[PDB]
């Protein structure tokens, strides 16, 4: 459990299901473009401020690739409409993280 | 004569369409799941049945039931299902029924290496059942093989009345490439068919044979009725337990399949005159041994022979006798630790040259050729 | 004999799929070919292998022999790793950049090339699941066993007319990406 | 049919074999007569039956009989039946037979909803292997195997075939053979997979260490443990104990055969594509 | 348990193997979660598994694991329970398994009541063995040996499971993986036949045929095709097609274990009489 | 030495549970169930557990499971129940797990003779599952001996961690008579245990032994944890599909009952010393034979001497060739149609007389005298 | 099918399972002792004219020893309360024929 | 060898039950005695047998041998026809006129006698079931191969003790007809 961040992923085990990224409420992750591995497309956190208490995402990875921080250790943030928007937007995109979203690698 | 290009299932599947199968059934397993899959779309094509159970047992028990009513029928398997018939072949053998049984062989014992290569279903399918038992089991070696042994199987088995196993191979199932096969119309014409007491009077008679000849049994709905089951039965089928009946019942089971021998069993021998050292060796191993004796002969002081038997058993002994005692140096090549060694030892009375692997690979022959230096 | 050739993936990418067609184009020609097929119980995310012989004349093994393998053709690490042993000095290696790596051994052992295959078949054509036959598109000429026109026709009788078309497409860009790789 | 009953037997094995007074003369001669009230030609009946105690039954019947092995008549029977799918096969089994090793081939018969005519001879023990514990056993019954009061829980082999999927599922005894006869008289001429229950008693190897010896005293406890439909559904669930609706069960009238479908595959599938 | 799933892992055998993201891995979760919440010692456990395509399962967790043939695993695990009855055993089998073709096993365990934890992963197909046909699969769909669409009806394990006389039935599926847990820590801790019924998917077999090759796909298409049991409950007979209901559905109170019932046996059988 | 009044099958029930078996499981079959019968009743004495399941699959699987974590059971069945085992069986060869399979010999094949007595399953039971499989089996010939027999095939169960055939037989099965058998004592000072690690750690290396020896399993639930399974495995127990493991591991299974051929099997020889003939044989048939040769010293100037092994498989060949070597005439007896003959003619390399009879009876010794005569 | 004889028992195939008598309203059968056979109990007919044509009997006899007449050819009796007084004073004698009835061996 | 005896009836009746009594006696007395037992898949109704063997020696062959069979005791003709033709020349048979029926040649070649076995033990008994306790009390006063006390103490012990007394009882019934027999 790093200290600073709420939810990481292994970038040595993710295949790319695509089924962490259907179950966020807040949309915080997307399947990026790795040609370097043989799937070519693995999960990455683009707004870990917006994460939720929700540990769904690791109750749905049947792969042990992604971690969420505990509640005592860790303070999460508070549900927005804005992060629902978001999560649908970018699931309405064949969970592929959009484009603007690269504004700052996220 | 016709060419074509295709694998071993497929052409094992087209082969027991052209003879005339119209019933198929088996739970399907690995890696005989190709023979299954062809004909569950070829049998449709001419108006045959293909059901598939639960288990293999009900598989070989839908065959049988629908053989003993006057079809056409096959089934197939591989390894561990095979162990999982040996209840009703047994059946099968005491009621006169035919059936063909494919055995795609693996890498036994069980489940072990499933996507490997052995030979070790010899001496199981030797003796597979309880009791007296007289096996026929034959042994495909090469893609042309595929179709006429499966002709000469369902022949055998549909002349003998008797379950006859076809001891395929996963290299020569799954080997792809152009082979060539008889025409349609002197296929059709080497079919045999069983043969049905017609006459006048009803049937009164369906296992009152000679010594040495199968039963006859007419299709189910016709007129003649008759008892089918397990023990030992009498001229009519209902069972008895008279001593006289009950051996001579065993008796003309084995004679009727071991007097007709001279149309068994048949075997390839090659270069065997003037040979020096014989490799003789069955199934997919040949494959190797034929390209061995083609290296070995450009340069060598001695000359090789080869003798393939095509059909295991009943063993041909009496060739297998003059054989050992023309020659001085055997040497018997298998892929498994000596099975069929014991056949070719008690054969000739002498002792042989054996060369062994089981670890799931093929022989490589360049193994054949350092094994020859001795 | 001609040709020895050993593809190597991962399974269910397709590049292995382009196997047979090879064969049964120098069957038609008049030579023999036989093609053996190397899976592991694995369904999905296995090292997987193709060995292909093509000849003049009857194959009597169907499989190859250790340090003869002529041509190798590999898109993954797991079964270059493994399957790299066979291939005889000097002789014809071909790789993608973005999914294997090789060792300077290797690399002063072999004439290893490198094309993208995945990625010119994804990102080119449109449709990646061409990728086999940009796959072979190249092995025409790397090896130079058959004519162009008859592994066209078995192209054309082995794939559904609904794509054929832009498949013909791919095989010629392959052929383009070919002429770019011999550099010398 | 009546007085008549050597038109449909083997007189030549004429008299049986069972005990002396064993309840399976009554259902051969129920099956005689409701094979006889259809107006069936033996030449077209096929009777294929297991071994067991009530294997006998295919030993009598002058048609085509068949002797199957331990469990396995289900299958020979889909066998039969697929060969030939325009006459009609009757299967005989024990409770020791498919209900107890080829449960599996029961259930899938019942799934797929073949074409047969399963009737189950239940005597509640192996009669033929001397008093077994049957997997329909009372508990609290002396049986060879538990000498001191069965402790394995029973079937209910009506409502197992109606959760598998059978399409006729009826249960009746030899107590009154006229509704036994009628019963099989409605089942037989169904189109699916027919399923009967028949009680039958077993004073022999069953009643004779439960104080129940005769054939009279076994009848009259069968009698007091059966009830009829409409009774036993309008009872207190507390009410219900040992207690088995007779009468038939389910007649389903919406269900597609097996060779019916397979016929539309052969004939959409491969007829000129 | 938590985040840290290492404990109770061989770490030497991590990542898994099944295809990219094939709901087994939930499963495996889910058991440690809930194996954990109880309280249970690992030293305690053992976990019987067959041959298929979840018997991987048995060569990840750190543990009594045992690897049978196929669908003999609940023999197995009754061999290992009477042979130890203090200790806890999980079985864990597809639907190939146990409930195709060793039914008979699955079936008289559930009537004899022996303290087992059998629990179904059921994909619909033969995943292994390159998409067959399964006594689940629903009919008209895509199978290597049916072309042209399935004619075989479908099986209720939850239905033929109450039948047969299981003392806890219950359903859950992958797609909420803490309402799994919280069932099977309400089952666990029973004491008699548990069954868990588990939905799961197989996107490379099953969906690619049908139209169905994405994940997301066939997990949404089992989500539209599970409702609740209360909601199940309050639909119309016609409307009830397809539906299953979700959650505890069995939960009997007082029933005897056959080994606390074989201990009495065994205390009055010979000791001292 | 207490003596007591009994038959076969208490005999064998008796030996098996004060050897210190304590759980039973199989299905009731004619002959084999008075077997049952005595431990449904004599299991609840000491604790253990007896439960008789749908079929014999079930029956043999709960005994495997029982006897993995370290509890000796044992199973019996006879003739058909047999061949739905075969499957099990040859896990148990593959993971090494100790069991007792008793085998009432009837007369086979299927169904036939259910009361009647036979020899039949001897070739059956020699390879009786698909792959490579070494065979242990063992043949009781006397009432005296149902007891010591099952107490040496416990044992050898236990020291080779594999699985054990008794072949029981039906006339010794159902004769009632007058026994002796070695006080409880003996019996308990005598009984063989298997291995256990009590090293610290873990035990983690349950495969991992010499070329010649067995694996040392210890019983579930106690702190050391493996991984079984029959596939292929390496040291630990997890699958693998290596060459050299692969094989390694049938080697080692093979070497490891090949090597302590000095105790695996006895063998009872008498008047050896001058005799012109001998009437080697096996099984209840002795009973007869024994007999004979008690009439036959009425006026013979040729001398007859009796060699029967106690144990069938492995087979005494280096003494069988020893004996074919030193005498000319040789005289097999058996109640088949000659299976285990051919074993006795690949050793000593030569043709023997053969005596056979398969209608279900019994030798009637003076058959053997007239035989004799020649 | 006799002249004037509404039910008849064929001695050979009988055994003395004892259902036969049970279940005739009527009383007209009745077990004799006959040591010359195994069971040494035969079913007999003692009071044919007040046979009722209640078949029962002949459909509950297992081993085929049991014949009624037919209606067509023959006039049955009639139904009385002296004749179901017999069958349960017969019943009560463990479903063998009474001494009285050895008045003239009906 | 001393004895060789053969209890013959249908499946069900229970006379058989009195033969190994007599081998138990035997063995307790100081001797040798084996029982084997020919049954049928009939449950009731069937021919059923059972052949003795007593010695002073070890017996070794179980079996006995035909032509050579001393004693015989017959209760049903079923049996009787089937099982007569091993009788030695001269035996003894014993019968009950009620069920068994022998030719004129059986009465030529052997000493048969008649004694209505199951009518003595349903009418001077009481209970029928006793009636091997009767068949063993005739053959003790026949062959007198082993001593009596021996028998009645064997038979003793090996029945419930609710009926001990009446069994006694019905032994002694048996010897009375036994000496009745003897009017030759
Ligand atoms: C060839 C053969 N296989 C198996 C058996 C074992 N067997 C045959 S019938 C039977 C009892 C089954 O009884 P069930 O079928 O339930 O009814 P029943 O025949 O007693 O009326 C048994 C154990 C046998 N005697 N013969
Ligand atoms: C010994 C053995 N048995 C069976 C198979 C093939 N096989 C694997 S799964 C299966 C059917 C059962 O699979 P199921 O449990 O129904 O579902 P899965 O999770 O595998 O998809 C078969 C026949 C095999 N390769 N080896
Ligand atoms: S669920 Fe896990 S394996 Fe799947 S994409 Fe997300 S992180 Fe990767
Ligand atoms: S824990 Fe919740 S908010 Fe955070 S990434 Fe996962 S689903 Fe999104
Ligand atoms: S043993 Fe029972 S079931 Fe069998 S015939 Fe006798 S009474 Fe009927
Ligand atoms: S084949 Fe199907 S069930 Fe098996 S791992 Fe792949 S997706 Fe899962
Ligand atoms: S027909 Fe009726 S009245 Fe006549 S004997 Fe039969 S049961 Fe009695
Ligand atoms: S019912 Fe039939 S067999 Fe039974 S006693 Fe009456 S007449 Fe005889
Ligand atoms: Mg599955």
């Amino acid at each position: 459990t790093p200290d600073g961040v709420a939810v990481w992923v292994n970038e040595d085990r993710c295949k790319g299901c695509d089924i962490c990224v259907s179950v966020c409420p807040a949309g915080v992750l997307g399947m990026g473009i790795e040609k370097e591995r043989v799937l070519g497309k693995v999960a990455k956190v683009a707004y870990p401020e917006s994460c939720i208490g929700c540990v769904q995402c690791e109750l749905h990875c049947p792969d042990f690739a992604i971690y969420v921080a505990d509640r005592k250790d860790f303070k999460f943030a508070k549900v927005s409409k804005e992060a629902q928007e978001r999560s649908e937007k970018v699931k309405a995109n064949k969970y592929m993280l959009l484009e603007e979203t690269i504004l700052e690698g996220r | 004569m016709r060419e074509i290009i295709s694998d071993g299932n497929e052409l094992v599947a087209k082969a027991a369409i052209e003879v005339g199968c119209r019933f198929f059934g088996g739970y399907p397993i690995t890696p005989s799941s190709d023979i299954m899959h062809a004909m569950s779309v070829a049998l449709p094509k001419c108006g045959g049945h293909f059901i598939q159970m639960e288990d293999e047992i009900s598989g070989i028990s839908v065959s049988l039931g629908a053989s003993m009513s006057g079809t056409k029928s096959m089934t197939a398997s591989s390894g561990p299902g095979i162990s999982l018939k040996v209840e009703q072949i047994g059946y099968s053998f005491m009621a006169e029924i035919p059936l063909v049984i494919a055995d795609v062989m693996r890498s036994g014992p069980s489940t072990g290496m499933p996507t490997r290569v052995a030979q070790g279903d010899v001496n199981f399918l030797k003796h597979p059942i309880h009791g007296d038992f007289k096996a026929v089991a034959l042994a495909p070696a090469s893609l042309e093989e595929a179709y006429t042994e499966t002709v000469r199987a369902f022949n055998l088995a549909e002349m003998l009345m008797t379950p006859v196993f076809l001891l395929m191979d996963e290299t020569v199932g799954h080997m792809y490439g152009k082979v060539q096969i008889p025409d349609l119309e002197e296929v059709q014409k080497m079919t045999i068919n069983r043969k049905e007491f017609v006459g006048d009077k009803k049937d009164y008679k369906p296992y009152g044979v000679a010594q040495d000849e199968p039963a006859v049994l007419n299709p189910f709905f016709k007129g003649y009725r008759y008892h089918v089951s397990g023990l030992h039965h009498g001229p009519i089928g209902f069972p008895t337990e008279d001593a006289k009946i009950g051996g001579d019942l065993i008796d003309r089971l084995f004679h009727k399949i071991e007097s007709k021998q001279d149309i068994i069993n048949e075997n390839e021998e090659m270069d065997l005159e003037g040979a020096e050292i014989v490799i003789i060796a069955y199934g997919s191993v040949s494959l190797a041994v034929k390209e061995a004796l083609k290296d070995y002969h450009k340069e060598s002081k001695q000359k090789v022979g080869f003798f393939r038997p095509k059909t295991l058993w009943p063993s041909p002994a009496k060739r297998l006798k003059e054989i050992g005692d023309k020659y001085e140096k055997i040497l018997v090549i298998e892929l498994n630790k000596g099975q069929y060694l014991e056949e070719i030892e008690r054969a000739m009375q002498r002792k042989v040259h054996f060369f062994g692997q089981a670890n799931g690979r093929t022989i490589s022959p360049k193994q054949i050729i350092a094994k020859l230096k001795e | 004999m001609e040709a020895q050739l050993r593809f190597t993936g991962v399974g269910g990418q397709g590049v292995l799929l382009a196997g047979e067609i090879l064969a049964e184009a120098k069957i038609v020609s008049g030579g023999y070919g036989t093609k053996t097929s190397t899976y592991t119980s694995q369904v999905r995310g296995g090292p997987t292998k193709v060995d292909i012989l093509l000849d003049k004349d009857e194959i009597i093994f169907p499989y190859a022999k250790e340090g003869e393998i002529d041509f190798m053709l590999s898109v993954a690490q797991i079964s270059y790793n493994q399957f790299k042993s066979d291939i005889k000095q000097g002789g014809i290696v071909v790789i993608d950049p973005n999914l294997v790596t090789p060792t300077k051994e290797d690399e002063e052992k072999y004439q290893i090339y490198k094309i993208p295959i995945i990625s010119i078949a994804k990102d080119e054509v449109g449709n990646i699941i061409t990728q086999s036959v940009v796959a072979l598109a190249i092995t025409v000429e790397l090896t130079k066993c058959v004519e162009e026109n008859i592994v066209l026709d078995t192209m054309l009788k082995k794939v559904p007319a609904k794509v054929a078309d832009t498949n013909k497409k791919a095989f010629e860009i392959g052929k383009k990406h070919a002429l770019e790789a011999l550099k010398v | 049919m009546a007085f008549n009953y050597d038109e449909y037997l083997r007189v030549d094995k004429i008299p049986t074999l069972w005990c002396w007074g064993c309840g399976d003369g009554v259902i051969l001669k129920s099956i005689i007569r409701t094979i006889d009230a259809l107006g069936w030609k033996m030449d077209d009946v096929c009777l294929v039956s297991g071994i067991g105690c009530s294997g006998r039954m295919s030993s009598y019947v002058n048609c085509n009989t068949v002797h199957t092995t331990h469990g396995r008549a289900v299958a020979y029977a889909t066998g039969i039946k697929m060969a030939n799918p325009s006459k009609h096969v009757i299967v005989v089994s024990g409770d020791g037979d498919g209900f107890a090793i080829g449960g599996n081939h029961t259930m899938h018969a019942c799934r797929r909803n073949i074409d047969l005519n399963f009737i189950l001879v239940n005597n509640f023990i192996y009669g033929l292997t001397n008093s077994q514990t049957s997997p329909t056993t009372p508990n609290g019954m002396w049986t060879v195997t538990a000498q001191w009061g069965n402790i394995d829980n029973q079937f209910d082999p009506c409502a197992l075939t109606t959760a598998a999927g059978a399409s006729f599922v009826a249960r009746e005894s030899v107590l009154d053979p006229q509704k036994l006869e009628k019963v099989l008289k409605e089942g037989f001429s169904h189109k699916g997979f027919s399923f009967f229950d028949v009680h039958s008693n077993c004073h022999i190897n069953l009643g004779r260490k439960n104080k129940m010896g005769e054939a009279s005293q076994m009848l009259k406890w069968m009698e007091s443990r059966l009830v009829s439909k409409r009774q036993f559904e309008a009872m207190s669930p507390e009410e219900r104990v040992d207690k088995f609706p007779t009468g038939v069960l389910r007649h389903d009238t919406d269900r597609k055969e097996y060779c019916e479908a397979y016929q539309e595959i052969i004939e959409k599938a491969q007829g000129k594509q």
